[PDB]
């Protein structure tokens, strides 16, 4: 039941903070994906780093507007809160060793 | 706000019972909450979330079944459970869902929880 | 140079053909068991390609354990309500980039 | 369910144009539709989307700015466009939003779209 992801692109909105009692450090990874003249598509992925230690090092080493390579697992969060009547999913790319990790190229 | 689940134990398949949750102790209202039940070896599953006013949503599996309500003056989560299937049998927790995406906030902490068996 | 690449392996479910805004797709579900705690995830797989989708819809049967090899996309979407903005997480599969493969034995 | 749009080309900054999205023949009021746009370089982007009746949800952008309608009478979608920013240059299309996106179609078809331009 292998789940896997690899991403490369610009970093944005880097933040620390906790998930439900869990030190996290997420950020957006915008990816350009030229769909099959004359338009291109982008894809902002919520990269969510767990493991307070890895969470910390990531938090420090990763700068804004960077270009990093993200290995990790793709997760789906049921979310769906009040304010409306419908269930949607949260597409966050979970990164926490010994799962994946984040290298930096810019 | 240090969570505190309560109420629960055992009831017939079709029996009923209501749960509870309290926190010490601020700030309610501004924060929307919910209830999370967990199977023996399975992951926690959020059941129903109550809005900041608050409106409410439920799980596709529990729609038109469970009923959740909240009180601000006493900071209490109320979960009146009726006619309980042995499926509902799980460790129920109560905590604050939020952001519906842009999560990561404060420190957060999990309550001990309450038992539900039918 | 952006890189959006996913890989999957798990159980398939609700397989059906149709169109994505007038596009011959064969959407279905792949369930990776991303693991006492057994955490599951049900991924949507939208296989575009007039021919490709048909290809897939026939060799791919429910229950089959297959691999998925494609982009991680997410349609914005603006439901009747409400102000809450939510994205639709699926997996765009389409040759020569996408790739599907059933497992036997 | 056949796209038949019209209206739009070029107007001074902050204008007020209307749109006529006519569903050619087969039932229209049955579905929940909406308008899109094609920036000179950017891809397909859904903007306005009226419910099946129906209380409408707009994008942060066109929120308060524009308001789309839906009349079962003639089967036409009208996008009440006001204060047309120069950043509102694209080819606009009328089509039916999914349900609410995770659903699969059954036929459908695209349109030809009308070019629109705005420059202060």
């Amino acid at each position: 039941s292998v789940n896997s992801v690899t991403l490369v692109g610009v970093v944005h909105d880097i933040q620390s903070g906790f998930v439900y009692e869990d030190a996290v450090t997420q950020f957006t990874l915008t990816t350009t994906s030229i769909d099959t003249e004359v338009v291109v598509e982008k894809d902002h992925h919520t990269i969510r780093c767990f493991g307070e230690l890895f969470s910390a090092e990531v938090k420090q080493k990763v700068k804004e507007g960077n270009v990093v390579c993200v290995n990790g697992r793709l997760r789906l969060s049921p979310q769906l809160e009040p304010s409306c009547n419908k269930h949607f999913y949260f597409p966050y790319i979970q990164v926490q060793p010994p799962h994946g990790q984040v290298a930096v190229i810019h | 706000v240090q969570p505190q689940e309560s109420g629960g134990g055992l009831a017939q398949a079709g029996g009923s019972l209501r749960l509870s949750c309290v926190v010490s102790g601020i700030t309610f209202a501004s924060e929307a909450w919910g209830w999370y039940r967990r199977a023996p070896g399975k992951q926690r599953e959020l059941i129903a979330a109550i809005n900041n006013e608050g409106r409410t949503n439920y799980v596709d599996s529990v729609k038109g079944r469970f009923t959740v309500s909240r009180d601000n003056a006493k900071n209490v989560m109320y979960l009146q459970m009726n006619s309980l299937k042995p499926e509902d049998t799980a460790v129920y927790y109560c905590n604050a869902n939020l952001q519906t995406g842009t999560l990561s906030g404060a420190r957060l902490y999990w309550g001990q929880g309450t038992q539900v068996t039918v």
